[PDB]
RNA sequence: ACGGGGCUAAACCAUGCACCGAAGCUGCGGCAGCGACGCUUAUGCGUUGUUGGGUAGGGGAGCGUUCUGUAAGCCUGCGAAGGUGUGCUGUGAGGCAUGCUGGAGGUAUCAGAAGUGCGAAUGCUGACAUAAGUAACGAUAAAGCGGGUGAAAAGCCCGCU
RNA sequence: CCCCGGCGAGGGGAGUGAAAAAGAACCUGAAACCGUGUACGUACAAGCAGUGGGAGCACGCUUAGGCGUGUGACUGCGUAC
């Protein structure tokens, strides 16, 4: 068994968020919880309720137990950009792009 | 093109490619380079090469035997139901008929007919003849055309 | 059908031994850097090593013609500006009698990686003593 | 009539880029840089259709040469002497025999020595 | 626009007459 | 100073090598609350190594 | 200031015979151009001789794109165009068949007309990279703690300094 | 309608429909660009990154055999448009 959740247009940059999902990658969800509750990085609270929800989905709709899910796939994957100014010095002006992401993790219980 | 003739940045420092108007072909939404006007494609044809041709169509018509001649083609009511079984009679799918003088009713039976043609020997054109699979001509309008190919 | 070539992982390597006391300097590198290289072998083949194992004994007594013995000067620079250092024929065998050699036939060998391996299967001492009894190497007039 | 450009330029464009398949970087999925990379790779591909005639040649060789040295025989000599003796077999042949018949390689220098004494 | 106004200073631009 | 070059995404990808985080090896489990917290740290209500030491 | 190692010949002079060495020449297979001559062409074939590096440039012969007729025909919800793989095929531009996606159009042959082919123009428009998770976060007047609310409080409210 | 979430955003089911990877950012959904997984290579090795030769490995196919596909240690030649 398989189950899904995702955040889509999360507000943060794929980069800054891989840098916490490789830390799970392929751990039980016990273990995953609790070392997501001791990084301190925006993106692990991000992730968390991500992977909580995953676990969610899997007795409810799939009827699975806790104590034997694996997070077996997890991924980031840009989002779409807003695209702000940034005004410069002497008239100029920057393109601020505001980047998101969409957080995907996968739990099974083999 | 619809716009203004103000250069869009000045010749030197800028950084750019040089532009000089917001209307030219390489920009978009400028003009097109060789853009069309209105035109007469109509060609001249001698008139007697025009005759030669329509003489090489009859005389080839006959040979692969396309060319069915009687003397009288007519229906006696304007209803497309009489046209289509007379033409079933004569094995006819579409066909040109080429008549002395326009039938009023032959006319008018014939033109919910979409593989039917119906015209006069004053006006049998090239394209008419090799179209259409076979062509009828009543006799006396045999006579008309062949004195004005002489 | 197409060439033969010799493959990494079945070619049959041997071991000599030869005496380097009184043989000119560069008239015996040559036959080294030719068993190194094995062109000395029907099964040759250009991207496989294909040589033999030789050892050198008595490095110290090889010799040299003409006034080469004080007048051969071996330089080499040291990265830093002004490393440029030299050395004679005579100094080095003081020095170290093995590098001579070892100079010689380095330069006589192919460039790149697989020549680098062909260095490797030459052993080179300054004795007449070898501790490699247990490969059980052969005598070679060369 | 207005011709578009569409769906012609992709299909030659995917073309090359299917050449290109292997190559480091850029030069296996921009256009431009694998557009030369196709090209150079079909000049060097018909100039060493010429240096594969000389590379194994070359090889065939040396392999004579170091076959007929383990039998006191050098190559210029051995080659000699099987033209005076009116032998017609092929470097190809001559290296494929020092390789898998070595007692059929011996009989040939004999013969090439008997005709060059 | 046009500088950089170190395109402009003609001591620093115009520095070879 | 400004680059000649793209940097390709290799060169990008190996500088980012020492990037990654480092999980928490291990954490401690409370005398009697049993319950689990940063090594050295108060737990999260206030027992540490035992006693509670806020009573909040 | 031999390409290097090295060389007292592996240097130089003289003689000689071998061999290596090119996309040169030959062997074998294939294609095309131009002549000469003939089974007699019918515009082609056969024999033969010969030629076949190319910028500016001149001459010849073609592929594919959109549109008009042939076509109220033909293919198509038993899957069209488009997209994405695979295989076969032609000297090339290319063609053909088909797995998956797609969900309604396409169009032989032979003629006709061109907004008919793009890597460059500091080309034009849109998207997306790089530097890089780097500089910076806008006056060096300054904060500290307790309580409240709240999913969450350095910054909000209340209180004392 | 149910479930995680902050009485969120976002998602997983259920249901509608021929189709929901038609879910409102909605026909088709290319390329650049960015990722996850698997096979192979890569930490003594110098350069337009290919080309000719080529071991080994992995997966297929069929054999009383080496073929196909992917990768490419080592090696000759090679200074983009
Ligand atoms: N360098 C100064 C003065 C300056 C303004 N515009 C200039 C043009 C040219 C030379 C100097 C200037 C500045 O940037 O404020
Ligand atoms: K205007
Ligand atoms: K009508
Ligand atoms: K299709
Ligand atoms: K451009
Ligand atoms: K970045
Ligand atoms: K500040
Ligand atoms: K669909
Ligand atoms: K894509
Ligand atoms: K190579
Ligand atoms: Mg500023
Ligand atoms: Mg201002
Ligand atoms: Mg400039
Ligand atoms: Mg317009
Ligand atoms: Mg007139
Ligand atoms: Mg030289
Ligand atoms: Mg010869
Ligand atoms: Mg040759
Ligand atoms: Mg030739
Ligand atoms: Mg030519
Ligand atoms: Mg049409
Ligand atoms: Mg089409
Ligand atoms: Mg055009
Ligand atoms: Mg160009
Ligand atoms: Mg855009
Ligand atoms: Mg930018
Ligand atoms: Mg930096
Ligand atoms: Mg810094
Ligand atoms: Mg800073
Ligand atoms: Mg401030
Ligand atoms: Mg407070
Ligand atoms: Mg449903
Ligand atoms: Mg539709
Ligand atoms: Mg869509
Ligand atoms: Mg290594
Ligand atoms: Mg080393």
């Amino acid at each position: 068994m398989e189950t899904i959740a995702k955040h889509r247009h999360a507000r943060s940059s794929a980069q800054k968020v891989r840098l916490v999902a490789d830390l799970i990658r392929g751990k039980k969800v016990s273990q995953a919880l609790d070392i997501l509750t001791y990084t301190n990085k925006k993106a692990a609270v991000l992730v968390k309720k991500v992977l909580e929800s995953a676990i969610a989905n899997a007795e409810h709709n799939d009827g699975a137990d806790i104590d034997d899910l694996k997070v077996t796939k997890i991924f980031v994957d840009e989002g779409p950009s807003m695209k702000r100014i940034m005004p410069r010095a002497k008239g100029r002006a920057d393109r601020i792009l505001k980047r998101t992401s969409h957080i995907t993790v996968v739990v099974s219980d083999r | 093109v619809t716009g203004s003739g103000k250069k869009p940045w000045r010749q030197k420092g800028t950084g750019r490619a040089r532009s000089g108007s917001i209307k030219s072909p390489i920009w978009r939404s400028g003009g097109v380079t060789f853009a069309a006007r209105p035109q007469d494609h109509s060609q001249k044809v001698n008139k007697k090469m025009y005759r030669g041709a329509l003489k090489s169509i009859l005389s080839e018509l006959v040979r692969q035997d396309r060319l069915i001649v009687v003397e009288k083609f007519s229906v006696e009511a304007p209803k497309t139901k009489l046209l289509a079984q007379k033409l079933k009679d004569m094995a006819l799918e579409d066909v040109l008929i080429i008549t002395g003088e326009l039938d009023e009713n032959l006319f008018l039976a014939a033109r919910n007919l979409h593989k039917v043609d119906v015209r006069d020997a004053t006006g049998i054109d090239p394209v008419s003849l090799i179209a259409f699979d076979k062509v009828v001509m009543t006799a006396d309008a045999v006579k008309q055309v062949e004195e004005m190919l002489a | 059908m197409k060439t033969f070539t010799a493959k990494p992982e079945t070619v049959k390597r041997d071991w000599y031994v030869v005496d380097a006391t009184g043989k000119t300097l560069g008239r015996l590198a040559t036959e080294l850097a030719r068993r190194l290289r094995g062109k000395h072998k029907a099964e040759y083949t250009p991207h496989v090593d294909t040589g033999d194992y030789i050892i050198v004994l008595n490095a110290d007594k090889v010799a040299v013609t003409g006034n080469k013995r004080t007048d051969k000067v071996y330089y080499h620079h040291t990265g830093h500006i002004g490393g440029i250092k030299q050395a004679t024929f005579e100094e080095m065998i003081a020095r170290r009698p093995e590098r001579v050699i070892e100079i010689a036939v380095k330069g006589m060998l192919p460039k790149g990686p697989l020549g680098r391996a062909m260095f490797r299967k030459l052993k080179v001492y300054a004795g007449n003593e070898h501790n490699h009894a247990a490969q059980q190497p052969q005598v070679l007039d060369i | 009539a207005r011709v578009k450009r569409g769906v012609i330029a992709r299909a030659r464009h995917k073309k090359i880029l299917k050449q290109a398949k292997g190559y480091y970087g850029a030069r296996s999925r921009v256009y431009r840089v694998a557009f030369q990379a196709v090209i150079k790779a079909g000049q060097y591909a018909y100039r060493d259709r010429r240096q594969r005639k000389r590379q194994f040649r070359q090889l065939w060789i040396a392999r004579i040469n170091a076959a007929a040295r383990q039998n006191g025989i050098s190559y210029s000599k051995f080659i000699n002497g099987l033209k005076k003796a009116s032998v017609e077999i092929d470097r190809k042949i001559l290296a494929d025999i020092a390789v898998f018949d070595k007692v059929a390689f011996t009989a040939l220098v004999e013969k090439a020595k008997a005709a060059l004494a | 626009v046009t500088s950089k106004w170190f395109n402009i200073d003609n001591k620093i631009v115009d520095h070879f007459p | 100073a400004v680059q000649q070059n793209k940097p390709t995404r290799s060169k990008r990808g190996m500088r980012r090598s020492h990037d990654a985080l480092t999980a928490v090896t291990s954490l401690s489990v409370d005398k009697t609350s049993g319950e689990k917290h940063l090594r050295h740290h108060i737990t999260a209500d206030g027992y540490y190594r035992g006693r509670k030491v806020i009573a909040k």
